[PDB]
């Protein structure tokens, strides 16, 4: 097989937007709160929410996403925007030294420093095991900008209302992962499966992280150092 | 609601 | 005359509450969102965020402000903390390159440094022309902590629900100021009516902010950058 | 409303 025009559309103008949303200079972080050694939430919550906006940049140019209603837009965007974040920060993860390394030493976070904006262990965990497992499977740059749209384009989350055109579209995506795949990637006739649980593990991920938000926010001396945007994405509004 | 997303998403 | 034990017990808590909530090095100002030359409207929404909590700080140091009604509390800090800042600001104000200087050059504001954070030459004028003003009075440690407690405890704000013991309040503070001046303070027998114009002037400068910040906070694009607790403060929850 | 006045003010 070889993969239909349309396909191959599809994973450029994916790649593309990935490439447009994600500075590998990471030299926007000198604009954040800096980093403190809850001394680290609001460096995180600057990244973060610095993050989000990345990630409604790139959903913006997948391919159907800005068809959608506003309304299906925000309710994927709401649920998986997490999920995107701990994919997209697998390109500045380092089993090295098994942390997320960011152009310097201020910028690199192992899992204390997330300690000290309010995260426990029970997300941190499973998180860094995620991180390499994901690291591991050596993932593309077309399979990476995929999951990622295949993450965002799930219908089973919570506030979806045209879950049938959204379906579609998933599948359509898939299929060009799937594809790609067999055609443009030696050994790795197991690597879909690998791929989709990968997602799997993303929603307990997500539930989680969560939970500690949900801790985090109810703590007006904590919450008060988060951004408007984190607030509104994480939040629980209809 | 969600004002700053609907700006965000143009 | 002299002050009573009473009066001059206010005027003692009044200072030691302002240099508890006052830090003369701005070390602190490292830790805001960095200024950039709407560029500087990071750094500066971190910069109010930070003063609003001194200014919170100061008044629940307040004789009597703590024994109000929450609701009260909360009136008459949302509707006086930008006067407060305008008045406590002055400290770093400085006469000899007309700008507030706080402890280097990157924390030097002048015009100039404010425009680009939202605001016009409406406001800036009259509150450049205010500062040099309330610069030239030079005022004690005494008067200017005075100053801004009658200021907070001014009864004729929106929202305000014991009047009487508000009003009662304010008139204990201006008799302490007004004697303080007769006494401890040479060639001030105008001084207290120039100080209370002082406070007229407030009013409107509190206006011309609140239509400026009305205009930026209705703009997502902007509010976004702004703090939870500026968001809360100055915007008009009931 | 105001969660977070209500906490700086103790
Ligand atoms: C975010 C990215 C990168 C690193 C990501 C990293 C390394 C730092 C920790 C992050 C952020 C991790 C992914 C998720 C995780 C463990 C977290 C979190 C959190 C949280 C909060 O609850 C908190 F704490 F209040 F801030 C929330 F919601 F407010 F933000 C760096 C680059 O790859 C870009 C990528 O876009
Ligand atoms: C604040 C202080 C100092 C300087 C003050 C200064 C110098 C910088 C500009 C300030 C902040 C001025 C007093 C008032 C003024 C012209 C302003 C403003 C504003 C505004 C905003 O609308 C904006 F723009 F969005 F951020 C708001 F509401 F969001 F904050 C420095 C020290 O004296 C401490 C003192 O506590």
């Amino acid at each position: 097989h070889m993969l239909s025009d349309e396909q191959m559309q599809i994973i450029n103008s994916l790649v593309e937007a990935h490439h447009k949303t994600y500075d590998d200079s990471y030299s926007d972080f000198v604009r954040f709160r800096p980093p403190v050694r809850l001394s680290m939430l609001p460096h995180l919550a600057d990244l973060v929410s610095y993050s989000i906006q990345k990630v409604i940049g790139f959903a913006k140019m997948i391919p159907g996403f800005r068809d959608l209603t506003a309304e299906d837009q925000i309710a994927l965007l709401k649920s998986s925007a997490i999920e995107i974040i701990m994919l997209r920060s697998n390109q500045s993860f380092s089993l090295e030294d098994m942390s997320w390394s960011c152009g310097g030493p201020d910028f690199k976070y192992c899992i204390n420093d997330v300690t000290k904006a309010g995260h426990t262990l029970e997300l941190l965990e499973p998180l860094v095991k995620f991180q390499v497992g994901l690291k591991k499977l050596k993932l593309h740059e077309e399979e990476h900008v995929l999951l990622m749209a295949i993450c965002l384009l799930s219908p089973d989350r919570p506030g979806v209302q045209d879950h049938v055109r959204i379906e579609a579209l998933q599948d359509r995506l898939c299929d060009v992962l799937q594809a790609y795949i067999r055609i443009q990637h030696p050994g790795g006739r197991l690597l879909y499966a690998k791929m989709i649980q990968k997602l799997a593990d993303l929603r307990s991920l997500n539930e989680e992280h969560s939970k500690q938000y949900r801790s985090l926010s109810f703590q007006p001396e904590h919450s008060m150092q988060l951004t408007p945007l984190v607030l509104e994405v994480f939040g629980s509004e209809v | 609601r969600h004002k700053i997303l609907h700006r965000l998403l143009q």
